[PDB]
């Protein structure tokens, strides 16, 4: 198969530059993310949005454990 | 296990069938490590609705202590 | 600009399925990763290969600190 | 759909499993190969290592998940 | 670079900085926007939060980096305490 | 009371330090093998 | 070079006592600290004043992440 | 009282430079260390020498907990 | 700068590096000697140990910083594993 | 057996989560006051 | 020989201690002022904070040790 | 508490009066948090000589398990 990606010119530059430094090809990089996403049903990035939602739930528990 | 509710949590509950269905499973063997609310001592969470109940398990009194119910 | 990616047929299927469930387009996903890599200079995955490389480095440090044999030196000696 | 790597030692151990026991470990390996991170089987003390535990027999498989290569790396098989 | 989000409170605080102080905070912000994780400025006790510190003036900017959206989320700008 | 704990949790209230230094054995064989890894890709057919 | 330090009489007493017990000369102790400060750009003591400054920064972050109100902006707006 | 310290010229430079950046005077710095040493009977630096002696004691315990 | 100690094993390893590779390790060592704690190169799992990494060649130097003696203690030099 | 534990340790084998969220109260008053510190140097005579 | 700072609130609390109770807290404060870090009284969860605990009365003092200013900072007094 | 010795530790012991004096205090209330060998589960250390004994306390069997004796 094949995928065609619309990409900003400057981002093509900086991301490819970085990939050469890492010694990973752009195709390998993108096929990893797609395989990951396919198997884990999520993005590989830190779930900090969900993370600091839990942190606020804890802040409410804390306040309530002060005077039960 | 015993079941305790904080006064605030009980006010939340009044305003439930499916959660109660999960609570009785919680009442026997209360520590489900997968729902561990990490960052807090002995606290855990309980598909639809997206509502959240939070309880603490206290080994020394065998109680499940429901602290918060909502979103 | 534009990128052409050669992709296995089944992986296109499975990843598209997954992306739709998430409501993320294949382009948005890939543009996040490329932007991340560009700014952070690493892949967004857990660096576990690097992690267990250090783990062995730690193992050599541990073994050697059992009977340390320090030698004070200057750069000119090196 | 993660790739599967076996350490050679892990593969040698595997070769001398009873036909019965490897059949049941294999049934759980394929479940693992799709969504490899099971929070309950986390082998605490090592990066990204997990167990596969058998009710009967008491045999144990240990694997590490390497997301950056999308592989599940089987390290140990035995008891 | 990462996208830039400001909390409403943080933007209000930003507005009433001296032209000079916001000028130097801004200049370090554009650097942050292309490499937001400076582990040295890591704000321990919260997920993925970091500081921007000004030698003079003593003002502090706090942002959280949300990788899943490639944004830097500026939460607080000011100088707490004496 | 202690019985009511062991009833539900299916373990002892004390900390299972025996499983602590049983999982340490495993970590060892794992830490050791991660030193000299010998990876081999396998068809599940090849198993 | 040379440094002259003005020191309280009792502190000279007590610190010298302590230094002898350790078998470290007053000069060696002070030359370690000056070297540390020069290279690390901080005092060798626990940075607890800075520690509980961050603790309050964390407290403001926590309070604000309860009801986050993000606004996407550009530098030119700032 | 007074203390006279023999100091390498280059180190006087770099350490004073650094102290100005920190906004701490050289006299304050040295009086802190002396007061600390006087009260705690130790240097304020990390005890990493003692730290990695304990780490090796642990390594021996570990090995022995393998086959009791 | 911090003093420099090499473990006997580490010095033996150093000796049999190509003239080029020890040349570039040395150049990063003099930088380390004046600011030995690069938290980014922090070797987690041991007290106060840090890495020096070479992009090419892939060689690794590991040192521990002993503040109480202002020394950098180079423990290992090589490339472990394949 | 459990009695032999409580005999020596002078506590219960379970984890004292009650003291956990009693030391959390203190931390709170301390965390709160560290926000607005008002330091005052004192002779022990001045106490 | 650390310096002693009291938070104003801590000092106000102190003012309304029984003459008996502050006398015994004071006896332990002066022990603290020389070698302030007692590993057993570490208030877990906060940087460098320690307790002074009284057998009788059950009153508690909380202080933080700031080595960089060689001060013991008394934050809380009460029960 | 019960007292167990590992075989290696006992060989060390043979080659003692003052340590034994501290062991009986250890045998009743074994957890001295100040001598915690941090970095290890439930392990602790026991002025002169500079010799070190290391033991582990196992709550589930009420034993003090002396693993190492020496320098």
């Amino acid at each position: 198969g094949s995928i065609n990606l619309r990409i900003d010119d400057e981002l093509k530059a900086r991301s490819y530059a970085a990939l050469e430094k890492m010694g990973v090809t752009p195709s390998e990089a993108l096929r990893l993310m797609l395989e990951y996403i396919a198997d884990n049903e999520r993005l590989p990035f830190k779930q900090t949005l969900l993370s600091d939602e839990d942190a606020e739930l804890v802040e409410i528990v804390k306040e309530r454990l002060r005077n039960p | 296990y015993f079941l305790d509710f904080d006064e605030r949590a009980l006010k939340e509950w009044r305003k439930r069938e499916q959660l109660k269905k999960k609570l009785v499973e919680v009442l026997e063997s209360p520590r489900i490590e997968a729902n561990k609310l990490r960052g807090m001592p002995d606290c855990y969470k309980i598909r639809s609705s997206g509502y959240r109940l939070v309880y603490q398990v206290i080994d020394e009194k065998v109680v499940v202590f429901v602290i918060s119910v909502g979103k």
